[PDB]
């Protein structure tokens, strides 16, 4: 898995690939890594699908209901919400999620909550088992306040050379942006992003 | 085992071999691995065999009375969900590997779901010990836009090259096809390929052969008036 | 907080009644008036859709309910009393019976377990029993067609043909006359019609009527083919146009 | 503990167990009784782990008193059996199982006929001619499927019993110190002095 | 609080008497007349079902009578669903002896057992007691024929001949007049029905109103029947002893 | 230490034309010591017959876990239960169990005494039901007892020649087998009336 | 006479406390109005801030339980909320469980069935309030579904609570009678709170300002209350012609 | 009248009748009196005997080094909210390593006895107690009543004619209030304002009881001819 | 008759008389107000001097939930004290699960709910308090008062005890004269003026003023107790307006 989460000056972009592997055979070549918690806050998942996807699930409850009561929560919020269930079940969790959302007071917001179930508010955030080849790309060429192109090109790039690297990783990079203007899906196909 | 779901135009099919195994002996050679959860929502197991029936027809009987209670018909949704929570719940111990497929007022769905409690969309899945036979098969002729023949074709095709080619596979084929607007209609041994030729020789024997110590009349029947 | 109400309700007083169950048959009388009627190849329950108001979507209420595939009730008295006996009984009938031999319930043993369920509302801690009396229609392959009335105490008794709430006493007096052991189910149907415009003040029409039966198989309400031994439920409601006709041949 | 038989004859059933109780190194006790009457004409010997043996023996033997003294009736030795093989198949499937293996021979008084039931501590039981548990029926039974007859006296089981004791004392490694017999018949259960 | 609705169910009177077991034995007397016959090859169960309708479904009605097991058998008197409570306790009862001891349940054993549930209801718990009387008719090797009754407060008591529900004082009578201990089954039958034509609220007695049961050895050979009565074979019998 | 080869054993059972069979070996055992050539697998409750192969205490559990339920069953339907419907029981009760199961082998076999049809079905441990047409078979010797009957069964055998077929399955599944054996039971079953035959064998 | 005090019969077969809290409902002393259209579902309650001290903002009997249902309560606001409450925990948890969105007239049946068991069980009293739940259904369409103490529900046309609920109930009848269809056959949700305003105008015999009323109106995955000017822009619109 | 079966009952006028008996119960208990300076806390309290042959009923309860009670009313309930507030001061040296607040101490037995007010089964609390203590800010004496109400004073009697006393310390709240660093003389302020509560009778050696806290003084308790100096 | 002995009882009116007499008992409380300012709220209570011994200003009667919510009540003060600790256990597990400290409006519904639940059965019995609270969240400043039968709205300005007409016409004054609004600083004279004048209804004994606020200028959005200085300039304020 390669998955990662980006501010940017007008919001947040979350890119994730689509390969879910059960050893050597990949299970799914066309897997949605990119889940939504609530209508702007939502997740890149990376661990034990089972979990992370019961989680997320959870999650999606409890923002739906804290939405009915004390209307739309913050992303901060939704990212408290992760950490207490990462945390407090932290002996029987296999799950590292990263948490993206777009507020219209705090714009764009990522938390990234590893395996230990803590919590890191970042500029952006890189996780998965692609992750560890794009520490040094992603380090060298983010910077703060890019343009929306921009921070695609920045994902789409990183993405492509955790993909190359990594076998766990592989398929389709999708990717959801989060802005004022609302939400839009992105998908980029092998032939675009290898020749990169 | 050899499971496999394929959606076409108008709905969805699901299909599986008919060849149950304890280790390496054949303990049934026409099981029914095509299982339904409600009319119109069928799914195949893969796994543990009393975990795939059991796991289906408790979430079966609560999808009939959810049905009940909201005057509904069951939504392959509310399937998936109640199965995926239940599983994840029993953190893989029970070994219940399931293609659920239906239609439903929403539409035609198609879902796997692993013992662990994950869950996966897709147009073309399989699933078992056969499955990356089968996965061949779907990867090279699945296309877009299937129709309803296509579809049968590609989902028995995927089938037999479980049966052929892996070992926990075998026998017949059986196929369900839910089509939108329709009544489900399950094709139970769809394909018979493998039916065994004429013995050389008859093995009954004469009467007498058997040697016999005691005979008795076993009463069956409840205590008697009079 | 807790459930402090841990005594019964209900008791005997110095006359032997016990109260709460006869003021419950008070209610079920005051209920509009429901009926059924067995014949040899069926059975038919029936009642009166009183609409609360003409706004009201009576269509949206069911009177009549599916418990199982063969088995129908209907009710009079307290309609939330009923509602949630449907749900419980429907619900019944899957784990106590089911979930154990893989097949639905015959008629007198869900009957059975409805009744029980009455039964504990009249004895158990800090409730009043249920206010309806049940008129549950059904068939299972070795008792055949039946018709059983479940009261308020949880007694219950097997019918050829019956009535409650409302005119039950003129109903009843009109049932025996007609029932016969030869009734086929469409005659049972007409004579339920019969019975039920007695006591039907207004509106007299499919619109204002719930009829079910339980008869033949229904294998195109079952909703898949390919298994030859699933054949469909028995128990089918009447739709408004069907009744209309048989309220001209009237 | 070690070696339990039973032989039932034509009128009574003889049961036969070992003295010795030994703590790992040392023989502790050398005339331990390994039995417990649960009713007059019911006996029950028994053998397996230290303490669980005593311990589940005294239980049957108090809830037999217990439904003696309730319904003023002696149980038959097919009850009582069946009712040990309950507690038994119970225990398998405890936290912790009871380590015990026994031998009920019994009397019924109804069909006048001596019983004997063998049940292992799985609740695994069977009635037999003759029975035994642990190894003393790999030393004993090809004696005893040899001289065996159901028309026995109970003079004939005894010596037939003796020569199964001799056959242990020669071919089993550990010395088990004798046996104390006791016999069950019509008239309850009497203890053989001199073996 | 709760304690101001509180009835009380389980508290003596002045005099030491249980009210709701006095009267819950007010609403039995009012019920169905049951009675039981005991004879040397035999017992006799006859019951009158209450004020009936001909649209009721006679053949496959019971309100009287009912199996425990093979061997044992009641008449109830009282509420119908709650003598079912505990009808069913009592079939579980029956099937767990036989389960532990691989033996039928002696009758008495399950009429003690029975009786113990019901005096719990009136000692603790606060809850109405059970508004049933029960005949118990059974079979076991060591008593033989058994014929036992139970009432509310969970007392019970051995019979010859017993009634229980409505006008038991007059069938009492009347079966102590013309009982005799070497008396056989089919002389029982006819008593049973005699009595239970004279102490009739009814007109009439008929097939229709009554509800019948024989445990018989007249099962072939060393073992016992139970034989509930047909409606038909009701109507026959009532002719045969000439009563219709 | 396997508790489903601790006391051997085994059952199969057959369908013929109007007819079932079923069959058992009557070996208990403690491993290599053989204990018991009297105990009997095959149990019946009303006309649906039970055979039960595997750990032996479990054996004798269920059988009187089945009387039990098949005897409040009839008390309460009035009729006895059918082998359709008591295989789906035996399937329930083995499941609720399913994570400390009963270690047997289990198989149906009866008449439907409404539709007059032939039934046979087998169970894994924990409640999975195989609903053969033509065979069921159980027990340590059921690998024995599949070439046997694999080679030897045909359709519609008459009653006395399907008695033929599962005797000669039986006992030669067993003489092939260290854990079973010791003498064997037949049942014949019809519509109304069930013969039972013990056969001899080979006593090593 | 304690018969009166907890939910138990009376010789008569009456739950008194149930009926006395059908009485409560009317405490507030406003009413409420729902109506359908071909796409919306409206619904429309008095509002009366008697108090000068009381920030107007928070006084309201219509909530938002879920992103589809909306509710309006006839009753006091304590048992208003404890409703409220319950039937957003209730939609919350059916979404987790099943997959997809509770139903109105699913809601509306669970919210009766909690409501009967009060009538049932003699610890818990019934709640005194009459709830409509609203909503547009994407099976149904849209959808009026009333909850009252009795445990009592049905689905509605068009629905009116409170003191004088007759009036416009009857109002409501016959534009109904004339139209003959179930439904205010309107495109825009706006003409259709029009429709409600000022049919309740026309039976109460009362006018509004923009601060008399509240306003719900339930769309296609959307239900939303209307802010006081919104509701001028209607009283406006309603006025020019 | 209809309203005093149990205190889950308020009367028409908004009164708690079971409160209001359980305060009785105070003002038949025997009198005591609390007082405080800058510097130190001080209890008194007179005993209550049965008769001649009997002992003088204890009236003070020692809660930890730096705190305590005097009582009038229900003993054992004295006994039970004295053993509460012992475990709260446990607890508070325990885990925090912090000499509990005379104050917090006052909150905590507040919200035992609120308790016992508001639900069915359980009765109020029938005493009445005087808390003093030396904690981080001072000394301090508090009241409590069983109603819940506890109220920080610098002076102040409970029980039987303790309104005496009471307006004794009113008077004298200007001089005991500044006796800092002479334990003896508040004692003295503390034994002549008890005084004023008592006809008939008079302070005996086995009759008077008497506490004390302060800066340097761990709470004590002196009975017997540790108070026949003050007599 | 018989249906004001038992709470959760619908009398014929459909009336919870048990709730009815709860507010006998706030009636016969202590004033206490509250006043929603610019960007804050202020509360102030009246304490009755029993007697001299009281020690001035320790019997503290506003109180804080979690570090943004002011508390003050009039009626039994130890039910006010239960249900303010409830309300901060409400406020604890709000902040440990959401993070962000529980907005006013959630905070009101937790009370609410609370209060409203001890009117269900006969087991408990109502709150005899009124409670006025409020302070500073992320949408700004909220005042509330919740009654015992478990009804609150949001207000302008709040009064509730003894002296609460008179204090309500002050504060009706207040709210007409202050469209634009009022600022912080403000509020504080005016509590002081309000309850002073609402002393009038409690004579007989003096008093002691005890004023709380909180505000995103004055005080960071913290709750924070009036004291010293400021609080004796809004005492000396109330004194010159009652003369
Ligand atoms: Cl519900
Ligand atoms: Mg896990
Ligand atoms: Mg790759
Ligand atoms: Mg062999
Ligand atoms: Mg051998
Ligand atoms: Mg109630």
């Amino acid at each position: 898995t390669s998955i990662m989460a980006v501010t940017f000056k007008d919001g947040v972009i979350l890119g994730a690939d689509s390969r879910t592997t059960t050893g050597a055979y990949i299970a799914n070549r066309v897997t949605d890594k990119l889940t939504r918690v609530h209508d702007k806050i939502w997740c890149c998942r990376s661990g034990s699908a089972a979990d992370t996807q019961a989680i997320a699930d959870i999650v999606q409850y409890h923002l739906e209901l804290y939405t009915s009561q004390y209307g739309t929560p913050s992303t901060e919020t939704a990212a408290s919400v992760f950490k207490e269930l990462c945390y407090e079940n932290k002996d029987n969790l296999t799950a590292g999620i990263i948490v993206a959302g777009y507020d219209d007071k705090n714009k764009g917001e990522v938390y990234t909550i590893p395996l230990g179930g803590s919590v890191h508010k970042l500029p952006y955030a890189i996780a998965g088992s692609g992750s560890t080849f794009i520490y040094g790309y992603c380090d060298k060429n983010f910077r703060e306040n890019m343009s929306k192109e921009e921070t695609v090109d920045f994902i789409k790039h990183s993405l492509s050379q955790a993909i190359k690297w990594d076998g766990s990783s592989g398929g389709v990079i999708r990717m959801v942006v989060l802005t004022a203007a609302g939400v839009e899906r992105l998908i980029f196909y092998p032939d675009e992003y290898e020749q990169l | 085992t050899t499971i496999v779901g394929v959606k076409f135009n108008n709905g969805v099919v699901i299909a599986a071999d008919t060849r149950s195994t304890q280790g390496p002996i054949v303990a049934d050679k026409n099981c029914a691995k095509l299982h339904r959860i409600s009319p119109k929502i069928w799914c195949a197991g893969a796994g543990t065999a009393a975990d795939t029936e059991a796991v289906t027809q408790l979430i079966g009987s609560n999808i009939e009375l959810h049905s009940l209670y909201t005057s509904r018909e069951p939504r392959v949704v509310s399937a998936l969900q109640m199965l995926k929570q239940h599983l994840f719940k029993y953190q893989g111990h029970i070994g219940a590997y399931l293609i659920v497929a239906g239609v439903d007022p929403t539409g035609s769905h198609l879902f796997s779901i692993h013992a662990d409690g994950s869950t996966d969309v897709g147009y073309y899945l399989s699933l078992g010990s056969g499955s990356l036979a089968a996965m061949a098969v779907l990867e090279s002729h699945w296309k877009q836009d299937l129709t309803k023949e296509e579809a049968i074709k590609l989902a028995s095709d995927a089938i037999q090259a479980g049966i052929w080619n892996d070992l926990g596979s075998g026998s017949n084929v059986d196929v369900c096809v839910m089509e939108i607007g329709k009544d489900a209609e399950y094709l139970r041994n769809y394909l018979t390929p493998n039916v065994r030729e004429e013995k050389q020789k008859s093995y009954k024997f004469p009467r007498g052969t058997t040697a016999v110590l005691k005979e008795s009349i076993v009463n069956i029947c409840d205590i008697q008036e009079e | 907080m807790t459930d402090r109400y841990s005594f019964s309700l209900t008791t005997f007083s110095p006359s032997g009644k016990l109260g709460q169950i006869d003021y419950a048959l008070t209610a079920v009388k005051q209920g509009v008036t429901s009926l059924g009627i067995k014949a040899t190849n069926g059975v038919v329950i029936a009642t009166e859709k009183k609409s609360s108001s003409p706004l009201a979507m009576s269509e949206t209420l069911s009177k009549v309910s599916l418990l199982t595939p063969d088995i129908g009730a209907v009710y009079s008295g307290m309609g939330p009393d009923y509602r949630v006996l449907v749900d419980k009984s429907r619900k019944v009938a899957h784990t106590s019976y089911k979930r154990i031999y893989g097949e639905y319930p015959p008629t007198k043993l869900l009957v059975s377990e409805v009744a029980k369920i009455m039964q504990e509302a009249t004895q158990s801690g800090g409730v009043r029993p249920f206010g309806v009396s049940l008129l549950i229609a059904g068939h299972d392959e070795f008792n055949g067609f039946s018709l059983y009335q479940v009261d308020p105490s949880g007694s219950y008794f097997p019918w050829k043909a019956t009535a409650i709430g409302k005119g039950s006493v003129a109903a009843k007096t009109f049932l025996e006359k007609r029932w016969n052991d030869e009734l086929e189910l469409e005659d049972a149907i007409h004579i339920a019609l019969l019975t039920l415009k007695e006591s039907v003040e207004g509106e007299f029409n499919g619109d204002t009527i719930e009829l079910a039966i339980i008869g033949d198989e229904n294998p195109d309400l079952l909703g898949y083919t390919g298994i030859p031994t699933d054949k469909g439920p028995r128990f089918r409601k009447l739709t408004s146009q069907e009744i209309n006709d048989r309220l001209e041949a009237l | 503990m070690d070696i339990i038989l039973g032989i039932r004859v034509q009128d009574s059933v003889i049961l036969a167990s070992s003295k010795a109780v030994t703590r790992g190194i040392s023989v502790l006790k050398d005339s331990d009784d390994k039995t417990r009457q649960l009713s007059p004409h019911t006996l029950m010997s028994f053998a397996g782990e230290a303490g669980d043996t005593v311990q589940f023996a005294e239980y049957i033997q108090a809830n037999i008193q217990l439904y003696s003294i309730r319904e003023d009736y002696e149980l038959s030795p097919q009850a009582v059996s069946s009712f040990v093989r309950q507690e038994l198949a119970k225990s398998i499937r405890s936290r912790r199982p009871y380590q015990v293996n026994v031998l009920i021979g019994g009397y019924d008084k109804k069909k006048n006929k001596p019983e004997l039931y063998q049940i292992d501590y799985l609740g695994t039981k069977v009635e037999l001619p003759y029975g035994a548990h642990g190894y003393s029926g790999f030393y004993t039974f090809s004696l005893l499927d040899h001289h065996y007859r159901p028309d026995m006296t109970t003079e004939e089981g005894l010596d037939l019993l003796k020569l199964c004791v001799q056959e242990l004392e020669k071919r089993m490694p550990m010395d088990f110190k004798g046996v104390i017999v006791k016999i069950v018949d019509k008239d309850g259960i009497r203890q053989v002095d001199d073996f | 609080g709760s304690r101001r609705y509180d009835s009380r169910t389980t508290i003596f009177s002045p005099e030491g008497r249980l009210y709701q077991v006095e009267y819950a034995l007010e609403s039995i007397s009012h019920a169905g007349t049951a009675i039981g016959i005991m004879a040397s090859d035999g017992i006799v169960l006859a019951a009158e079902r209450k004020v009936t309708s001909t649209l009721l479904e006679q053949d496959t009605s019971t309100e009287k009578l009912y199996k425990l097991n093979d061997k044992i058998a009641v008449a109830v008197a009282g509420l119908t669903a709650d003598a079912e409570i505990l009808i069913n306790t009592a079939r579980i009862h029956a099937q767990n002896y036989l389960k532990t001891y691989n033996e039928d349940i002696p009758v008495e054993i399950l009429v003690r057992r029975l009786s113990d549930i019901k005096q719990g209801y009136t000692q603790h718990g606060g809850l109405r007691p059970f508004g049933v009387s029960f005949i118990y008719a059974g079979y076991d090797d060591r008593y033989g024929y058994q014929l036992y009754t139970s009432n509310p407060s969970g007392n019970y008591t051995g019979w010859k001949a017993i009634s229980v529900g409505a006008n038991t004082s007059a069938a009492q009578t009347l079966l102590q007049m013309d009982y005799k201990d070497d008396m056989k089954v089919d002389d029982a039958i006819e008593l049973a029905l005699k009595t239970l034509s004279k102490t009739t609220d009814s007109s009439a007695l008929t097939y229709d109103r009554l509800e019948f049961a024989t445990i018989r050895k007249g099962a072939n050979d060393g073992e016992v029947y139970q034989k509930i009565f047909k409606p038909q074979e009701i109507k026959d019998i009532l002719v045969k002893t000439g009563i219709t | 230490s396997d508790p489903s080869s601790i006391n051997g054993g085994i059952v199969v059972a057959m369908t013929g034309k109007d007819c079932v069979a079923i069959a058992c070996d009557l070996r208990l055992g403690s491993q290599s010591l053989g204990v018991s050539n009297k105990f009997e697998k095959i149990f019946h409750y009303g006309h649906v017959f039970l055979g039960i192969t595997g750990l032996a205490t479990d054996v004798t559990t269920l059988n009187e876990m089945f009387r039990y339920k098949t005897n409040l069953y009839k008390l309460k339907e009035e009729r006895a239960i059918e082998p359709e419907t008591f295989t789906q029981l035996v399937s329930s009760s083995l499941y609720e169990r399913r994570f400390g199961p009963y270690f047997v082998g289990p198989v149906v076999a009866g008449i439907n005494s409404k539709s007059g049809k032939p039934f046979i079905a087998g169970f894994d441990l924990i409640g999975c039901i195989d609903e053969a047409k033509d065979f069921i078979v159980s027990g340590t010797a059921s690998d024995q007892l599949f070439g046997m009957c694999e080679s030897l069964y045909e359709p519609n055998l008459e009653p006395e020649d399907l008695f033929e077929t599962i005797s000669q399955a039986l006992l030669n599944a067993a003489d092939r087998d260290a854990l079973s054996g010791w003498g064997a039971v037949v049942y014949i079953i019809k519509k109304d009336e069930v013969v039972k035959r013990y056969l001899k064998m080979r006593q090593d | 006479g304690y018969d009166r005090h907890i939910t138990i019969f009376s010789p008569e077969g009456r739950l008194y406390q149930v009926e006395y809290a059908f009485k409560a409902t009317n405490q507030t002393n406003i009413n409420s109005l729902a109506v359908r259209g071909k796409d919306c579902t409206v619904v429309i309650s008095q509002k009366k801030v008697p108090d000068k001290l009381l920030d107007p903002t928070t006084v309201s009997y219509i909530f938002c339980i879920s992103r589809t249902i909306g509710m309006v309560v006839n009753g006091p606001i304590p048992d208003a909320r404890n409703a409220a409450l319950r039937a957003k925990a209730e939609a919350a948890e059916f979404r987790y469980k099943y997959g997809y969105d509770m139903p109105c007239d699913v809601l509306a049946k669970r919210m009766a069935n909690l409501s009967q068991i009060y009538t049932q069980r003699a610890y818990m009293r019934p709640l005194g309030v009459i709830l409509t739940f609203v909503s547009v259904d994407e099976e149904l369409g849209p959808s009026i579904y009333k909850t009252d103490p009795a445990g009592y529900y049905v689905g509605y046309k068009a629905t009116a609570t409170g003191p004088k609920q007759q009036e416009i109930t009857t109002n409501l009848e016959n534009h109904f009678k004339k139209s003959k269809i179930d439904h205010i056959n309107e495109e825009s949700w706006e003409k259709v709170v029009e429709f409600a305003i000022t049919h309740m105008i026309d039976a109460l015999g009362t006018e509004f300002s923009k601060n008399d009323l509240e306003v719900g109106v339930a769309t296609k995955d959307k239900f939303f209350t209307l802010s006081a000017e919104n509701i001028e822009e209607r009283l406006v619109a309603i006025a020019e012609q | 009248n209809n309203y005093d079966g149990d205190t889950v009952t308020f009367s028409p006028t908004g009164r708690l009748f079971q409160v209001e008996y359980a305060l009785e119960a105070i003002k038949q208990g025997s009198v005591t009196v609390g007082l405080r300076s800058n510097t130190h806390a001080v209890l008194v309290a007179l005993k209550r005997n049965a008769d001649e042959l009997s002992s003088y009923q204890k009236k003070i309860i020692k809660c930890d080094e730096h705190m305590g009670l005097s009582l009038a009313g229900l003993a054992p309930d004295a006994r039970v909210l004295s053993n509460y507030l012992r475990q709260q001061c446990n607890y508070s040296s325990l885990v925090f390593n912090r000499k509990l607040a005379v104050e917090r101490a006052g909150h905590l037995l507040c919200d035992k006895a609120q308790k016992n007010t508001q639900s069915y089964g359980g009765r109020p609390y029938g005493v009445g107690l005087l808390i003093i203590g030396y904690d981080k800010s001072g000394a301090h004496l508090l009241e409590f009543q069983p109603s819940g109400n506890v109220t920080e004073l610098y002076g102040t009697a409970i029980g039987a004619r303790s309104q005496g006393a009471k307006t004794y310390l009113e008077r004298t709240l200007d001089t005991f209030i500044k006796i800092d660093g002479n334990p003896d003389e508040l004692i003295k302020a503390g034994v002549e304002a008890i005084s004023q509560s008592l006809r008939d009778e008079s302070l005996t050696v086995d009759n008077l009881s008497i506490a004390i806290v302060g800066k340097d003084t761990p709470f004590t308790i002196y009975d017997g001819e540790a108070v026949a100096k003050y007599i | 008759t018989g249906y004001d002995l038992s709470n959760s009882v619908f009398s014929p009116d459909g009336r919870n008389f048990q709730v009815e007499y709860a507010v006998k008992a706030v009636e016969n409380g202590t004033t206490s107000i509250g006043i929603k300012c610019n960007d804050g709220v202020v509360f102030a209570v009246e304490k009755l001097i029993t007697s001299k011994l009281l020690v001035p200003q320790k019997n503290v009667k506003i109180q804080v939930v979690d570090r943004h919510i002011g508390c003050v009540y009039s009626g039994l003060i130890p039910d006010g004290r239960h249900l303010v600790n409830r309300g901060r256990e409400e406020a604890a597990s709000f902040k440990k699960l959401y993070k962000t400290p529980i907005p006013i409006p959630a905070f009101a519904d937790r009370l609410g709910q609370y209060v409203q639940a001890h009117t269900l059965y006969n087991s408990v019995r109502p709150f005899g308090v009124s409670t006025i609270f409020g302070g500073v969240d992320k949408n700004g400043a909220h005042l509330y008062m919740l009654e015992p039968s478990g009804s609150y709205w949001g207000y302008k300005g709040a009064a509730t005890g003894k002296g609460r007409q008179s204090a309500k016409a002050e504060l009706e004054k207040l709210v007409d004269h202050h469209p634009e609004g009022l600022s912080a600083r403000e509020a504080v004279k005016q509590a002081a003026k309000i309850i002073y004048l609402a002393h009038e209804d409690n004579k007989e004994k003096d008093f002691e003023l005890e004023i709380s606020w909180c505000s995103l200028s004055e005080t960071n959005g913290l709750h924070k107790f009036v004291k010293g200085d400021l609080l004796q300039e809004a005492i000396d304020f109330a004194q010159k307006e009652i003369n």
